């Protein structure tokens, strides 16, 4: 199966550099175009930059806002595209996808796109989440359905990546958008089970926050 | 630079309808010596990236439904879905690559109309832990509602409903078309230590009562 | 190698309850007879009870300040010993160990102990740390070695476990103990690695914090 | 119960001495039967648990140097150990087995003398994440020296000596018998940032200059 991981987003200040890599499997990466495409609520989709094949000394092109700012390279050895950026912006905020240009010479449609890493440019501080388990009032009267909980409070920037027993348990689960306030975010993680799994097993609240590189692991206790 | 311009910016249907949307370019996206369109389809689901749905136009991607149809040519296209599933919901986008730079339309965001459900509510108390901050953030999850506008009220000790609340709603779900929301009542401890009984309640626009949850600090 | 690990310790109020376990391995853990021994600074070590073979209705003696409040208990299929603890006192906090009574019918001598688990019985309330990076204030100005820090602040009770690198980074730390303050504790630890690891490579501070069930990695950055 | 005492309560030796230490007990631990003394020495390193060293008080569990030799009788007994290594430093605990309840004495401690050794320092300024909480801790180390007095001085713009600091020294350590010691000077932010300065000076009685570790907020 084919697939694209990007990593190295985080929080930068205007003016700043940061670095983002995409690791590509499941295809002969060497055969393959590369781009980066960018997204944000008030531009929408925008294609950044290209980078081709070795044959063709690596050729790129950009799109007119980032030249001059930005380097597309990869590494077929490492299986990986890079965007480089400088002299960072405000309006260079948003979420980074790599993405594989289709095969044939002439097609540059995307074919396959990674999920993407977040990238914000400001002034303000990073500040780590507080992170604290919710469990229901009372662990023996239950229903045949649990459901528990997992506050995220108080960090800056946005994302956050809440997951629950490492990702083992992922049906009925609830993540729900941060709500900024005093400009800090904050946001609750909902996730549902038969009343045999809690507090019979043990339920685990993981949150990852990119920006402060901080993992905090919470256990639901009754 | 191409413009491209779709409509309309959001519809809305309900399982089994035939939805149409338009990409319209501002120079022809055709490559008249090999008699191609230069134009594709993305398709956005919530939470995801982009996947590539039609290229040339016409032409599907393996692996897509063939209830989706491009067609259209040289400035105008057309995005069909003949009989549009729960699983549909997302936004769509064309994108030109006649010339570069390659760019983008809006997107025509497709949401989905469902029968009415009921949510799920479940009320928790502030964390332990987080009364050791001085906060006491009092959640309530509405979960698996349609229609998307709900009414959360937050009542303290017995129907004195209260306000100083955060409320934050999902996508709708791409299985089942429903919305889910968190409602969260923060005060600080000594006001949360006042009083006794803590209840959420849901409504929406109805003669059937409220579901209601609830809690109550003596129960320690 | 024989090895017994304890787990289970955390915060109790006085009056509460708290069931430790020691899982055994190396051994044929059927064949011996097993001791829990507590440890605190007021009374040194201090066994607390032992229980003997299948054969001998797994029998069980105890300590005169824990009998009718404490049981140990056995369970041969998952070579495990527990403690279970009702009416818990300020005076039964400690360090629990688990041992290995010797083979030998009438040597009691407890010839394998566990690393011990930590019991605090109090009526404050339980606390998560913070845990802040401590990287050198410039990461181009080094010397042959580099040293690293990691602050754990505002926690209780104690104890709290550091790591670096998962406990790959063993060699050249310093983990302090930690210093009470308004009601709260404070540790640092700091590891000192070549300066051809660091900024060249990921260094990461782990806390562990049992009685509040948190994990929290922070990444040590320039 | 038997009552079990141990002398002295430390001891500080330095590498290739002998040591003795003693441990007496309220009635005889001899079984005139076997004419074997129930008697057990524990050794418990610096954040170790206690290990068995000797057994019937004077049989050595499998893995312990010879230096180390159990002897006496009846309520008089002995640990010795004819050369002490570095490694050796330790709490040691004599322990009876005659009767139930089993029962300990209060240990002799084991330190090390060693040779004067000078510390590693490093200092670092607040971590900015803890800024963002308003709290500014300034903190430094002070590895592997000797002996453990050693005096840490702060200075805030160069020479203005502060003291809102809190110290906290190791254990000795087990292999080259030195001390660690952190020092963290903890202030509000807003004091913090009125300063540019911060140098952390280890000194111990000497004619020798102190070690010395600064930065400067105006790096940044």
């Amino acid at each position: 199966e084919v697939n694209l991981e990007e990593s190295g987003g985080g929080l930068v200040q205007p003016g700043g550099s940061m670095k983002l890599s995409c690791v590509a499997s499941g295809f002969t990466f060497s055969n393959y175009w590369m781009n980066w495409v960018r997204q944000s609520p008030e531009k929408g989709l925008e294609w950044v930059a290209d980078i081709r094949l070795k044959s063709n000394n690596y050729a790129t092109l950009y799109a007119e806002s980032v030249k001059g700012r930005f380097t597309i390279s990869r590494d077929d050895s490492k299986s990986s595209v890079y965007l480089q950026m400088n002299n960072l912006r405000a309006e260079d905020t948003g979420i980074y996808y790599c993405t594989r240009g289709a095969y044939y010479r002439y097609d540059y449609a995307m074919d396959y796109w990674g999920q993407g890493t977040s990238v914000t440019v400001s002034s303000a501080k990073t500040t780590p989440p507080s992170v604290y388990p919710l469990a229901p009032g009372s662990a023996a009267q239950t229903n045949s359905m649990v459901t528990l909980g997992c506050l995220v409070k108080g960090y800056f920037p946005e994302p956050v990546t809440v997951t629950w027993n490492s990702g083992s348990l992922s049906s009925g689960v609830h993540t729900f958008p941060a709500v900024l306030q005093s400009d800090l975010y904050t946001l609750s993680s909902s996730v549902t089970v038969p009343s045999s799994p809690r507090p019979s097993e043990t339920v685990t609240c993981n949150v990852a926050h990119p920006a402060s590189s901080t993992k905090v692991d919470k256990k639901i206790v009754p | 630079d191409i413009v491209m311009s779709q409509s309309p910016s959001s519809l809305a249907v309900s399982v089994g309808e035939k939805v149409t949307m338009t990409c319209k370019s501002s120079q022809s996206l055709l490559y008249s010596s090999n008699q191609m369109n230069y134009l594709a389809w993305y398709q956005q689901k919530p939470g995801q990236s982009p996947k590539l749905l039609i290229y040339w136009a016409s032409t599907r991607e393996s692996g897509v439904p063939d209830r989706f149809t491009g067609s259209g040519s040289g400035t105008d296209f057309t995005l069909t879905i003949s009989s549009v599933e729960a699983e549909d919901l997302a936004v769509y986008y064309c994108q030109q690559y006649h010339s570069y730079p390659f760019t983008f339309g809006s997107g025509t965001k497709l949401e989905i109309k469902r029968a009415d459900a009921a949510p799920t509510v479940s009320i928790f108390p502030p964390s332990s832990e987080q009364l050791t901050s001085g906060g006491a953030s009092v959640v309530c999850f509405l979960n698996n509602f349609y229609p998307k506008d709900i009414n959360v009220k937050w009542k303290i000790d017995g129907s004195e409903r209260q306000n100083g609340v955060l409320n934050s709603w999902t996508d709708q779900d791409s299985k089942d078309s429903t919305y889910s929301m968190s409602s969260t009542l923060t005060l600080t401890k000594d006001e949360y230590e006042r009083h006794n009984s803590y209840t959420c309640e849901a409504t929406h626009k109805t003669s059937t009562s409220p579901i209601v949850k609830s809690f109550n600090r003596n129960e320690c």
